[PDB]
């Protein structure tokens, strides 16, 4: 009944140090409200700092805010609305569309932190799921129940690879996927969302699937750490309606730790459980056993954990890179050289990778794929040296079987459209695994050199030389 | 005397780039702990310097 | 951190570059750019094409130069292609 | 409980370093001074008695057994660190 | 009426008066406590509120009694001003140190004053030639320009100075000044001997230097404004006298120091590598006040003593922008044996370009950068393997290489303390064609022991001949 | 227990490095603040309370034996520099030793001294 209020006194940094009234002390992490001639206030209570004011660090600009103005509780956490009614929309940190795209109403929109599954409600299984790239679809499957991390600093584009694997689960997919947007540059937001929106997967009067979230990454810090707790709420919304095995992608952890120590240190919080953060400790592992797998389903994660050019060295990193159990390095330098897919297959990891777990021809195959790759690796720097001419009959074979393979490892994106100019290749589990099996093979040893590369599968690297050599004859 | 010089001058790239192995490997193992002493004073000095404010 | 982070990219202009002669010294290794050759006029992007792959192979060649020995004709072939471009 | 009844016992004290990590957490907002490594020196202390609590024990009390099994986290075999 | 206030509390060197009336002391002003040793003028720097300001000291912090009655001069500390500075080596307050009495100035200008105004600003190309073959070379000297020769700690920073002074003064044209913050105490003696025997500044006769000088053993608001009094010095001595005036500082880093020290106990939140929360503000405010606009030429030595030997202290690195022609001299060179110490592959003037000191010029440079880079690339494999291991035209480049930077040191006049050899300043015309002949093989055969501390190729010739004689 | 019965008592220490790290916890317990490293603001004091006590009266004498188990043999940790330092002359317990025919196994070969003036 009674409209909790109180008056907003001091405004230091981001953050506004919401006083208030008797019993009107909001509580921490409760959703506040401002409303300012600019619209809309956001401002999330921080630690109840006693005197019955609690601190909040705002999640939208402190430009303009006046003091002493009044600031009404919203009588719980943050939220942004939950349902399928979220499908095709860029919902904000605050939940204010930015797209201009209209109040899609839910059944609810639901408080933001929340608590998490009870052992009791925390499963696990060993699932295999079709990424569409032969990357993924041979040197390391991903988790129909686990989380999938991946790696590559600006230029490997690992949100290109993000939003193929949307696009290539949701094509199969009985569940809705979802994103969220971490903090993401501007410009990369809109042509994701024209990418997103025109491959079909955004339909933006059909029923979407990928309900991409973005944090924008141009607020003060505090609504950019809480997006992926809105996009986390989301995704168990749906996992706890819809039921479905409802994927789950994080654009830039790396970033929401950057946003996290910067709220730490906004806050008046001394940043010391990392060397220069407190609360990495709470909120990434929060974050992270957010992605739960229950008896009821799995909703399986996928984030992407920014290389900060070889940070060795960051606690936090390790804690992330050991926080998963599955991932794809996609490197610039020496992986995109010659490949559309962009990726290592020798880095990467699958821990459910198994042969009674991911088919025992893909783990026979794979494990010649990965050797031979790692002899070609092996073969990497003796064929430099002296010539091509060293490698016995089996090793010029494996030459002549990986480096073709290697180069074969690439593949054109479905999403990928705009740049390359190469219509998209999405292959399947069964291809893939016997696709590079072949090219092991040797049944189509004859191949050109770029005959597999770029190209889908195997019996799709046979038209690629067919028609190229129509050139020389 | 060309069989035992082309033997002995493989030895050369096996007994002169092997001394040249050994001096990396001294040397990768100096800035090794050059390099790992640096990163770990440099994460303390930092949270001291985070404390310190505080 | 924070920039790299946000900007477009870089143009990381070492320091070594710059001493090597080289200026304008963009490190074109160690440079980046998201954005890249769709946003550019073709007839750059016709020559850029090998140009960048060309740079990337004398990447692969500098190591075996430094050395100062021979090698095979690829590689040869691919330093004195990487040192003239 | 177990081993004051004179069996045998394991614990395994998994990964204590991040127990005392979270020690300096909570030290360093209940505002207690920081000290070297900006833990708290009680992490020592803490530490101290929640590792001398097993051992075996003699036949005058009907000797108890107890094995530990704790585990840290070399920072780059992190020496000369306080924790470690 | 008279101003007067009360010593409320001195903590450090950073006191507090309790002015408890009105009109209270402006800040940046100059407040004065009566110590019976003297006049400790204070810089009203924070008005803390409730009618007390916080004042950094002039001089001596001990035995200032809380409530003594403080006077205010009101304005800025008058630095005196005008010709008769010249021969006279000024204190922090202005005070003549020399013990020659007081200095009769026509006028005394505020210590504290406006900058250049930015449209007073007279771009100029012109090098300065002090002969030294870096400074020949690698990184030409902006005449009425600003040099900074950010340099580790007296690895050659003060000899450097010394040996620029010795050079350029007597050619000055105008009317010069030294300005020292932190010196040391032997080497401001040595400074002040040098300029009174080189007849720079004439006892009893016409005198082109004045000095002042902030020695290191000064409370830390006299070494942070003695280097600011000095740029008030020089300011005077470039507008109102309007001919050329050369103003060194040296270890300006020093001033850096001195707001560290001050911040901490100012009660300003502890900034970067602890330095001073205002860093490159007060550097600016205390460098871009420096400048030769249209009004008159100035010539800025600016040595900075980078702490802890590595240029990434934020100080030097905030120090590194404000400077235009930039000679930085590390320990690595030092320690190879060269006395110049300068790092050519990374000592640059931007007063240097193609159209500046000639097409050749650039190009001996670029060519000699690019050498010495090589070696400096090369020298990895060169220690891991051996000199054989690489090409024989890497060999032929790290030779020639070598042979160039031991041709880097030269004899200075003022250096012959250490090298023993009188000094040789090799001209700047001489030196390029020299250095061009090197990198060319004019000399490649001669020795490289006698290519160390000798004048210009010429000099290395004889140094060879000699090498012939002696070593055999 | 020396000067009630005038009886001169050799001590046997534990571990300096146990002593002055327990000194440096407490000292951190106290309020003062991290030093450069690992130190705090009265590091030295702690071990100079008992040690700098312990000397020799006309009563007998008070020469005290510190154990140290030289750790990973590095001298890098000041206070085992400063107890090395302590001693005089070194015996060189190397466990081969120990069954080479020696029970006590004390080495003289590490007893070197200038103190053996005429």
């Amino acid at each position: 009944s009674t409209p909790i209020t109180g008056k907003v006194t001091a405004v230091i940094g981001a953050i506004v140090d919401v006083h208030f009234e008797q019993s009107e002390l909001p509580a921490i992490l409760n959703a506040l409200e401002i409303k300012t001639p600019q619209g809309k206030l956001v401002l999330e209570v921080a630690q109840h700092l006693g005197e019955n004011t609690v601190r909040t660090i705002a999640m939208d600009g402190t430009e303009g805010l006046v003091r002493g103005e009044k600031v009404l509780d919203t009588g719980g956490p943050i939220s942004v609305p939950v349902g399928r009614e979220t499908l095709g929309r860029i919902i904000n940190v605050i939940g204010e569309p930015i797209d201009e795209r209209g109040p899609i109403k839910s059944k609810l929109r639901k408080p933001i932190h929340a608590d998490p599954p009870s052992f009791a409600e925390q499963s696990t299984s060993a699932e295999i799921l079709e990424t569409g790239i032969k990357v993924v679809d041979l040197l390391a499957p991903y988790a129909r129940g686990g989380k999938i991390g991946l790696f590559g600093g600006a230029g490997v584009g690992k949100t290109v690879f993000i939003q193929e694997l949307i696009n290539n689960i949701a094509k199969a997919h009985g569940g809705f996927s979802v994103f969220t947007g971490v903090g993401e540059r501007t410009r990369e937001g809109n042509d994701l969302y024209r990418e997103m929106k025109e491959t079909g997967v955004i339909n933006l009067e059909g029923e979407s699937k990928v309900a991409l979230v973005f944090g924008q990454m141009n607020e003060p810090p505090g609504a950019r750490a809480r997006v992926a707790l809105t996009g986390l709420t989301i995704a168990e919304y749906f996992r706890d309606e819809e039921g479905q095995d409802v994927l789950l992608f994080i654009d830039n952890i790396f970033r929401f730790t950057q946003a996290g120590s910067e709220v730490s240190a906004l806050l008046g919080r001394i940043p010391s459980a990392v060397g220069y953060q407190p609360t990495l400790a709470t909120d990434m592992g929060l974050l992270q056993e957010r992605i739960t797998t229950t008896k009821k389903g799995s909703v399986t994660s996928v984030q992407a954990v920014y290389v900060p050019a070889d940070d060795l060295t960051d606690p936090a990193p390790a804690t992330t890179f050991a926080h998963l159990d599955a991932t794809t390095v996609l490197s610039r330098g020496i992986s995109e050289l010659g490949i559309y897919p962009a990726v290592d297959p020798l880095d990467s990891k699958s821990r459910l990778l198994d042969a009674a777990v991911v088919g025992q021809e893909h783990y026979d195959v794979a494990s010649k794929v990965q050797e031979t790759l790692q002899t070609y690796k092996s073969l990497q720097d003796i064929i430099a040296i002296l010539g091509m001419d060293e490698l016995s009959e089996q090793d010029k074979l494996t030459v002549e079987r990986a480096r073709k393979i290697q180069r074969f490892l690439s593949q054109p994106f479905a999403v990928a459209e705009v740049f390359t100019g190469i219509p998209g290749k999405l292959v399947r589990l069964k291809d893939t695994v016997a696709s590079f099996k072949a090219v092991l093979e040797g049944k189509y040893d004859n191949i050109p050199e770029h005959a597999f590369y770029m190209v889908g599968g195997i019996e799709d690297v046979v038209a690629k030389a067919e028609k190229l050599a129509a050139e020389a004859n | 005397a060309m069989a035992q010089g082309y033997a002995a001058e493989i030895s050369a790239r096996r007994n002169a780039m092997d001394n040249a192995s050994k001096n990396a490997g001294d040397m990768i193992n100096r800035y090794s702990i050059l390099y790992n002493r640096t990163r770990q004073a440099v994460i303390t000095n930092e949270l001291v310097d985070i404390i310190t404010g505080a | 951190t924070n920039v790299i982070s946000i900007t477009d990219g870089q143009i990381f202009l070492e320091a070594e570059l710059f001493y090597k002669g080289i200026r304008p010294a963009i490190n074109v290794g160690l440079s980046v750019s998201r954005v890249g050759s769709a946003a550019q006029v073709k007839a750059l992007k016709q020559v850029a094409g090998s140009l960048k792959l060309f740079l990337a192979q004398y990447r692969e060649v500098a190591a075996f130069a430094q050395f100062g020995s021979d090698l095979d004709a690829s590689t040869k072939q691919t330093l004195v292609r990487g040192e003239r471009l | 409980w177990f081993r004051d009844n004179g069996k045998h016992a394991l614990i395994v004290y998994d990964d204590l370093s991040k127990q005392a990590v979270a020690y300096r957490q909570l030290s360093l907002l209940l505002r207690r001074p920081p000290g070297r490594e900006a833990y708290p020196g009680d992490v020592f202390y803490l530490h101290s008695r929640l590792l001398e609590r097993a051992a075996k024990l003699s036949e005058k009390e009907g000797s108890g057994s107890l094995t530990a099994l704790p585990v840290i986290e070399t920072q780059g075999g992190d020496v000369s660190a306080y924790i470690p």
